[PDB]
Protein backbone atom coordinates (compact mmCIF):
# COMPACT_ATOMS: atom_id res chain seq x y z
CA UNK A 1 0.00 0.00 0.00
CA UNK A 2 1.02 3.53 -0.95
CA UNK A 3 -0.47 7.01 -1.06
CA UNK A 4 -0.17 10.49 -2.45
CA UNK A 5 -1.70 13.55 -0.79
CA UNK A 6 -1.70 17.30 -1.15
CA UNK A 7 -2.50 19.26 1.98
CA UNK A 8 -3.51 22.89 1.19
CA UNK A 9 -4.11 25.84 3.54
CA UNK A 10 -5.30 29.36 2.81
CA UNK A 11 -5.34 31.88 5.65
CA UNK A 12 -7.01 35.25 5.00
CA UNK A 13 -5.06 38.42 5.82
CA UNK A 14 -7.34 41.28 7.03
CA UNK A 15 -7.30 44.34 4.70
CA UNK A 16 -5.37 42.41 2.05
CA UNK A 17 -6.62 41.02 -1.26
CA UNK A 18 -4.53 37.82 -1.17
CA UNK A 19 -4.52 35.10 1.48
CA UNK A 20 -1.44 33.24 2.47
CA UNK A 21 -1.55 29.89 0.67
CA UNK A 22 0.60 26.84 1.41
CA UNK A 23 0.53 23.51 -0.48
CA UNK A 24 2.48 20.43 0.61
CA UNK A 25 2.70 17.18 -1.30
CA UNK A 26 3.27 13.82 0.39
CA UNK A 27 4.04 10.36 -0.92
CA UNK A 28 3.67 7.56 1.66
CA UNK A 29 3.50 10.28 4.32
CA UNK A 30 6.83 11.89 3.36
CA UNK A 31 6.79 15.52 2.31
CA UNK A 32 8.19 15.67 -1.23
CA UNK A 33 7.14 19.11 -2.52
CA UNK A 34 6.07 22.46 -1.01
CA UNK A 35 4.71 25.79 -2.26
CA UNK A 36 4.32 28.89 -0.08
CA UNK A 37 2.86 32.18 -1.37
CA UNK A 38 4.82 34.23 1.24
CA UNK A 39 8.18 33.83 -0.53
CA UNK A 40 9.73 36.64 -2.56
CA UNK A 41 9.38 34.62 -5.75
CA UNK A 42 6.84 31.90 -4.82
CA UNK A 43 7.67 28.59 -6.45
CA UNK A 44 7.21 24.86 -5.88
CA UNK A 45 10.32 23.41 -4.27
CA UNK A 46 11.47 19.81 -3.99
CA UNK A 47 11.57 18.40 -0.46
CA UNK A 48 12.73 14.88 -1.24
CA UNK A 49 16.09 14.06 -2.94
CA UNK A 50 14.52 11.97 -5.69
CA UNK A 51 12.48 14.98 -6.94
CA UNK A 52 15.75 16.09 -8.58
CA UNK A 53 14.58 13.77 -11.35
CA UNK A 54 12.00 16.37 -12.47
CA UNK A 55 13.12 19.05 -14.93
CA UNK A 56 12.21 22.76 -15.09
CA UNK A 57 8.95 22.08 -17.01
CA UNK A 58 7.57 20.16 -14.03
CA UNK A 59 8.29 22.98 -11.58
CA UNK A 60 6.85 25.67 -13.88
CA UNK A 61 3.58 23.85 -14.54
CA UNK A 62 3.05 22.92 -10.87
CA UNK A 63 3.94 26.44 -9.79
CA UNK A 64 1.24 27.85 -12.12
CA UNK A 65 -1.30 25.38 -10.67
CA UNK A 66 -0.55 26.51 -7.12
CA UNK A 67 -1.27 30.16 -8.12
CA UNK A 68 -4.55 29.02 -9.60
CA UNK A 69 -5.43 27.24 -6.36
CA UNK A 70 -4.52 30.34 -4.40
CA UNK A 71 -7.17 32.28 -6.34
CA UNK A 72 -9.75 29.50 -5.92
CA UNK A 73 -9.16 29.61 -2.15
CA UNK A 74 -9.29 33.47 -2.18
CA UNK A 75 -12.77 33.42 -3.72
CA UNK A 76 -13.98 30.52 -1.56
CA UNK A 77 -12.83 32.26 1.59
CA UNK A 78 -14.95 35.32 0.67
CA UNK A 79 -17.98 33.13 -0.07
CA UNK A 80 -17.61 31.43 3.34
CA UNK A 81 -17.54 34.80 5.09
CA UNK A 82 -21.08 35.29 3.70
CA UNK A 83 -22.39 31.80 4.47
CA UNK A 84 -21.40 32.26 8.09
CA UNK A 85 -22.34 35.96 8.44
CA UNK A 86 -18.79 36.65 9.46
CA UNK A 87 -17.34 40.09 9.68
CA UNK A 88 -14.12 40.62 7.78
CA UNK A 89 -11.28 42.05 9.86
CA UNK A 90 -10.42 38.67 11.35
CA UNK A 91 -8.46 35.77 9.89
CA UNK A 92 -10.15 32.61 8.69
CA UNK A 93 -8.77 29.37 7.34
CA UNK A 94 -9.72 27.00 4.56
CA UNK A 95 -7.96 23.64 4.20
CA UNK A 96 -8.14 20.89 1.62
CA UNK A 97 -6.72 17.39 1.54
CA UNK A 98 -6.77 15.36 -1.71
CA UNK A 99 -5.14 12.35 -3.34
CA UNK A 100 -5.20 8.59 -3.71
CA UNK A 101 -4.28 5.31 -2.06
CA UNK A 102 -3.05 2.29 -4.01
CA UNK A 103 -3.73 -1.20 -2.71
CA UNK A 104 -1.42 -4.20 -2.81
CA UNK A 105 -2.86 -4.91 -6.27
CA UNK A 106 -1.47 -1.49 -7.28
CA UNK A 107 -4.82 -0.21 -8.49
CA UNK A 108 -6.65 2.75 -7.06
CA UNK A 109 -7.95 1.71 -3.68
CA UNK A 110 -9.59 5.05 -2.75
CA UNK A 111 -9.60 8.68 -3.81
CA UNK A 112 -9.88 11.51 -1.28
CA UNK A 113 -11.17 15.12 -1.37
CA UNK A 114 -11.92 16.85 1.93
CA UNK A 115 -12.37 20.47 2.98
CA UNK A 116 -12.25 22.14 6.41
CA UNK A 117 -13.28 25.65 7.43
CA UNK A 118 -11.85 27.07 10.63
CA UNK A 119 -10.21 23.66 11.22
CA UNK A 120 -13.56 21.86 11.19
CA UNK A 121 -15.02 19.40 8.63
CA UNK A 122 -16.88 21.32 5.90
CA UNK A 123 -17.45 19.14 2.82
CA UNK A 124 -16.00 15.86 1.58
CA UNK A 125 -16.33 13.77 -1.52
CA UNK A 126 -17.72 10.32 -0.73
CA UNK A 127 -15.77 7.15 -1.66
CA UNK A 128 -18.01 6.71 -4.66
CA UNK A 129 -16.42 9.88 -6.06
CA UNK A 130 -19.92 11.06 -7.00
CA UNK A 131 -21.75 12.26 -3.87
CA UNK A 132 -20.87 14.74 -1.10
CA UNK A 133 -21.00 14.73 2.65
CA UNK A 134 -21.70 18.25 3.95
CA UNK A 135 -20.95 18.71 7.65
CA UNK A 136 -23.27 21.62 8.50
CA UNK A 137 -25.95 23.95 7.11
CA UNK A 138 -23.52 26.25 5.27
CA UNK A 139 -21.90 23.26 3.63
CA UNK A 140 -25.28 22.09 2.29
CA UNK A 141 -25.26 25.30 0.20
CA UNK A 142 -21.97 24.21 -1.35
CA UNK A 143 -23.19 20.58 -1.74
CA UNK A 144 -26.27 21.74 -3.68
CA UNK A 145 -24.20 24.17 -5.77
CA UNK A 146 -21.70 21.40 -6.67
CA UNK A 147 -24.47 18.89 -7.43
CA UNK A 148 -26.09 21.55 -9.65
CA UNK A 149 -22.74 22.16 -11.44
CA UNK A 150 -21.64 18.52 -11.57
CA UNK A 151 -18.31 19.34 -9.85
CA UNK A 152 -17.63 15.79 -8.67
CA UNK A 153 -16.97 14.36 -12.15
CA UNK A 154 -13.92 16.56 -12.58
CA UNK A 155 -12.48 15.42 -9.20
CA UNK A 156 -13.26 11.78 -9.99
CA UNK A 157 -11.26 12.05 -13.22
CA UNK A 158 -8.15 13.45 -11.49
CA UNK A 159 -8.31 10.88 -8.68
CA UNK A 160 -8.69 7.85 -10.93
CA UNK A 161 -6.24 9.21 -13.53
CA UNK A 162 -3.50 11.80 -12.99
CA UNK A 163 -3.27 11.01 -9.25
CA UNK A 164 -2.58 7.34 -9.98
CA UNK A 165 -0.22 8.10 -12.92
CA UNK A 166 1.94 10.45 -10.84
CA UNK A 167 1.97 8.29 -7.69
CA UNK A 168 3.33 5.40 -9.80
CA UNK A 169 6.01 7.72 -11.15
CA UNK A 170 7.03 9.05 -7.73
CA UNK A 171 7.19 5.53 -6.31
CA UNK A 172 9.46 4.41 -9.21
CA UNK A 173 11.64 7.51 -8.96
CA UNK A 174 11.76 7.48 -5.14
CA UNK A 175 11.91 3.67 -4.72
CA UNK A 176 15.32 3.50 -3.00
CA UNK A 177 14.35 5.99 -0.26
CA UNK A 178 10.58 5.40 0.15
CA UNK A 179 10.96 1.63 0.52
CA UNK A 180 13.80 1.86 3.10
CA UNK A 181 13.65 1.39 6.86
CA UNK A 182 15.74 2.42 9.81
CA UNK A 183 15.03 0.01 12.59
CA UNK A 184 14.65 1.49 16.08
CA UNK A 185 17.44 1.83 18.55
CA UNK A 186 15.78 0.88 21.87
CA UNK A 187 16.73 0.87 25.55
CA UNK A 188 14.97 0.90 28.96
CA UNK A 189 15.59 3.59 31.59
CA UNK A 190 14.67 3.48 35.26
CA UNK A 191 13.37 6.38 37.32
CA UNK A 192 12.14 7.31 40.80
CA UNK A 193 8.34 7.76 40.94
CA UNK A 194 6.91 7.49 44.45
CA UNK A 195 7.33 5.57 47.72
CA UNK A 196 8.10 1.97 46.80
CA UNK A 197 7.36 2.57 43.12
CA UNK A 198 9.43 3.28 40.08
CA UNK A 199 8.97 4.07 36.44
CA UNK A 200 10.39 1.95 33.61
CA UNK A 201 10.56 3.74 30.27
CA UNK A 202 11.10 1.85 27.04
CA UNK A 203 12.61 4.11 24.40
CA UNK A 204 12.63 3.67 20.60
CA UNK A 205 14.80 6.14 18.73
CA UNK A 206 15.89 7.01 15.17
CA UNK A 207 13.36 4.83 13.36
CA UNK A 208 11.68 5.14 10.03
CA UNK A 209 8.96 4.95 8.95
CA UNK A 210 6.98 6.38 11.89
CA UNK A 211 4.73 3.33 12.33
CA UNK A 212 5.67 1.42 15.46
CA UNK A 213 4.30 -0.60 18.38
CA UNK A 214 5.64 -0.63 21.91
CA UNK A 215 4.25 -2.97 24.54
CA UNK A 216 4.94 -3.87 28.12
CA UNK A 217 4.31 -7.31 29.66
CA UNK A 218 4.00 -8.73 33.15
CA UNK A 219 3.51 -12.47 33.80
CA UNK A 220 2.78 -13.06 30.11
CA UNK A 221 0.05 -10.38 29.77
CA UNK A 222 0.21 -7.05 27.88
CA UNK A 223 -0.20 -4.00 30.16
CA UNK A 224 -2.83 -2.56 27.77
CA UNK A 225 -4.55 -0.19 30.20
CA UNK A 226 -1.54 0.42 32.43
CA UNK A 227 1.13 2.13 30.37
CA UNK A 228 1.81 5.73 29.34
CA UNK A 229 2.46 5.98 25.61
CA UNK A 230 4.03 9.21 24.34
CA UNK A 231 2.90 10.63 21.02
CA UNK A 232 5.36 9.80 18.20
CA UNK A 233 7.64 12.74 17.53
CA UNK A 234 10.25 13.71 14.89
CA UNK A 235 13.98 13.49 15.74
CA UNK A 236 14.43 16.30 13.23
CA UNK A 237 16.68 14.31 10.88
CA UNK A 238 13.87 12.43 9.09
CA UNK A 239 13.53 9.68 11.73
CA UNK A 240 11.15 9.31 14.69
CA UNK A 241 11.07 8.66 18.44
CA UNK A 242 8.56 7.15 20.89
CA UNK A 243 8.50 5.72 24.35
CA UNK A 244 6.17 3.74 26.61
CA UNK A 245 6.40 3.68 30.40
CA UNK A 246 4.97 1.78 33.34
CA UNK A 247 4.97 2.35 37.06
CA UNK A 248 6.04 -0.75 38.89
CA UNK A 249 6.90 -1.89 42.41
CA UNK A 250 10.45 -1.29 43.60
CA UNK A 251 12.03 -4.77 43.60
CA UNK A 252 9.81 -6.21 40.85
CA UNK A 253 11.40 -4.43 37.83
CA UNK A 254 12.80 -7.69 36.40
CA UNK A 255 9.26 -9.06 35.98
CA UNK A 256 8.62 -6.55 33.22
CA UNK A 257 9.59 -6.79 29.57
CA UNK A 258 9.15 -4.29 26.75
CA UNK A 259 8.49 -5.48 23.15
CA UNK A 260 9.23 -3.29 20.09
CA UNK A 261 7.59 -3.94 16.68
CA UNK A 262 8.63 -2.17 13.52
CA UNK A 263 8.85 -2.97 9.76
CA UNK A 264 12.67 -2.82 9.98
CA UNK A 265 12.69 -5.59 12.57
CA UNK A 266 12.22 -9.15 11.26
CA UNK A 267 11.70 -10.26 14.85
CA UNK A 268 10.42 -7.86 17.58
CA UNK A 269 12.86 -6.68 20.21
CA UNK A 270 12.47 -7.91 23.80
CA UNK A 271 13.86 -5.53 26.39
CA UNK A 272 14.24 -5.30 30.14
CA UNK A 273 15.62 -2.97 32.74
CA UNK A 274 19.35 -3.76 32.99
CA UNK A 275 20.85 -2.26 36.17
CA UNK B 1 1.23 16.43 -9.49
CA UNK B 2 -1.66 18.11 -7.68
CA UNK B 3 -5.35 18.51 -8.44
CA UNK B 4 -6.65 21.71 -10.02
CA UNK B 5 -10.01 22.25 -8.34
CA UNK B 6 -13.24 22.45 -10.34
CA UNK B 7 -13.95 25.96 -11.57
CA UNK B 8 -16.73 25.95 -8.93
CA UNK B 9 -15.68 27.54 -5.64
CA UNK B 10 -17.09 26.85 -2.16
CA UNK C 1 -13.16 26.72 18.17
CA UNK C 2 -9.57 26.87 19.31
CA UNK C 3 -7.38 23.89 19.88
CA UNK C 4 -4.70 24.31 22.50
CA UNK C 5 -1.24 23.07 21.46
CA UNK C 6 0.41 20.00 22.84
CA UNK C 7 4.15 20.52 23.41
CA UNK C 8 7.01 18.03 23.67
CA UNK C 9 10.52 19.19 24.52
CA UNK C 10 13.20 16.56 23.95
CA UNK C 11 16.68 15.91 22.64
CA UNK C 12 17.46 14.42 19.23
CA UNK C 13 20.05 12.05 20.86
CA UNK C 14 20.20 10.60 24.34
CA UNK C 15 21.76 13.40 26.41
CA UNK C 16 25.24 13.33 27.94
CA UNK C 17 26.38 16.33 29.99
CA UNK C 18 29.01 18.32 28.18
CA UNK C 19 28.27 16.77 24.78
CA UNK C 20 26.59 18.76 21.95
CA UNK C 21 23.08 17.76 20.89
CA UNK C 22 19.94 19.24 19.38
CA UNK C 23 16.92 20.30 21.42
CA UNK C 24 13.53 19.93 19.83
CA UNK C 25 10.19 21.59 20.68
CA UNK C 26 7.42 19.82 18.82
CA UNK C 27 4.11 21.66 18.92
CA UNK C 28 0.95 19.98 17.73
CA UNK C 29 -2.84 19.89 17.89
CA UNK C 30 -3.38 23.60 17.56
CA UNK C 31 -5.74 25.92 15.71
CA UNK C 32 -5.62 28.57 14.34
CA UNK C 33 -2.17 28.20 12.64
CA UNK C 34 -0.61 31.43 13.94
CA UNK C 35 1.76 30.59 16.84
CA UNK C 36 4.90 32.08 18.44
CA UNK C 37 7.50 29.71 19.88
CA UNK C 38 10.65 30.52 21.84
CA UNK C 39 13.29 28.25 23.23
CA UNK C 40 15.08 29.31 26.45
CA UNK C 41 18.30 28.59 28.30
CA UNK C 42 18.08 29.57 32.02
CA UNK C 43 15.11 31.84 31.25
CA UNK C 44 16.86 33.54 28.36
CA UNK C 45 15.85 33.28 24.72
CA UNK C 46 18.16 31.20 22.54
CA UNK C 47 19.06 33.32 19.53
CA UNK C 48 19.71 30.52 17.03
CA UNK C 49 16.39 28.69 16.98
CA UNK C 50 15.33 27.16 13.70
CA UNK C 51 11.72 26.68 12.84
CA UNK C 52 10.38 24.00 10.53
CA UNK C 53 7.77 25.05 7.99
CA UNK C 54 4.23 24.45 9.20
CA UNK C 55 2.13 21.45 8.29
CA UNK C 56 -1.25 20.05 9.27
CA UNK C 57 -2.32 16.54 10.15
CA UNK C 58 -5.30 14.45 8.94
CA UNK C 59 -7.44 15.86 11.81
CA UNK C 60 -6.85 19.40 10.36
CA UNK C 61 -4.69 20.52 13.29
CA UNK C 62 -1.38 22.27 12.72
CA UNK C 63 2.13 21.26 13.77
CA UNK C 64 5.60 22.69 13.77
CA UNK C 65 9.06 21.79 15.05
CA UNK C 66 11.45 24.25 16.64
CA UNK C 67 15.00 23.16 17.22
CA UNK C 68 18.37 24.42 18.25
CA UNK C 69 21.87 23.21 19.04
CA UNK C 70 22.49 22.76 22.76
CA UNK C 71 24.87 21.22 25.23
CA UNK C 72 23.12 19.61 28.19
CA UNK C 73 24.82 20.25 31.59
CA UNK C 74 24.09 19.47 35.21
CA UNK C 75 22.79 22.93 36.14
CA UNK C 76 21.46 24.69 32.95
CA UNK C 77 17.70 24.57 32.35
CA UNK C 78 16.07 24.43 28.96
CA UNK C 79 12.48 25.08 28.02
CA UNK C 80 10.12 25.92 25.22
CA UNK C 81 7.64 28.76 25.54
CA UNK C 82 4.55 28.82 23.31
CA UNK C 83 2.15 31.71 22.78
CA UNK C 84 -1.17 30.85 21.12
CA UNK C 85 -4.69 32.46 21.12
CA UNK C 86 -6.15 29.28 22.63
CA UNK C 87 -4.21 30.25 25.78
CA UNK C 88 -4.56 33.33 28.00
CA UNK C 89 -0.84 33.21 28.86
CA UNK C 90 2.25 31.71 27.16
CA UNK C 91 2.91 28.12 28.20
CA UNK C 92 6.45 27.19 29.28
CA UNK C 93 7.46 23.50 29.22
CA UNK C 94 10.85 22.44 30.65
CA UNK C 95 13.10 19.90 29.03
CA UNK C 96 13.19 16.81 31.22
CA UNK C 97 15.98 14.46 30.10
CA UNK C 98 13.87 11.49 31.30
CA UNK C 99 11.11 12.19 28.73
Amino acid sequence: PHSMRYFETAVSRPGLEEPRYISVGYVDNKEFVRFDSDAENPRYEPRAPWMEQEGPEYWERETQKAKGQEQWFRVSLRNLLGYYNQSAGGSHTLQQMSGCDLGSDWRLLRGYLQFAYEGRDYIALNEDLKTWTAADMAAQITRRKWEQSGAAEHYKAYLEGECVEWLHRYLKNGNATLLRTDSPKAHVTHHPRSKGEVTLRCWALGFYPADITLTWQLNGEELTQDMELVETRPAGDGTFQKWASVVVPLGKEQNYTCRVYHEGLPEPLTLRWEP
Amino acid sequence: SQLKNNAKEI
Amino acid sequence: IQKTPQIQVYSRHPPENGKPNILNCYVTQFHPPHIEIQMLKNGKKIPKVEMSDMSFSKDWSFYILAHTEFTPTETDTYACRVKHDSMAEPKTVYWDRDM
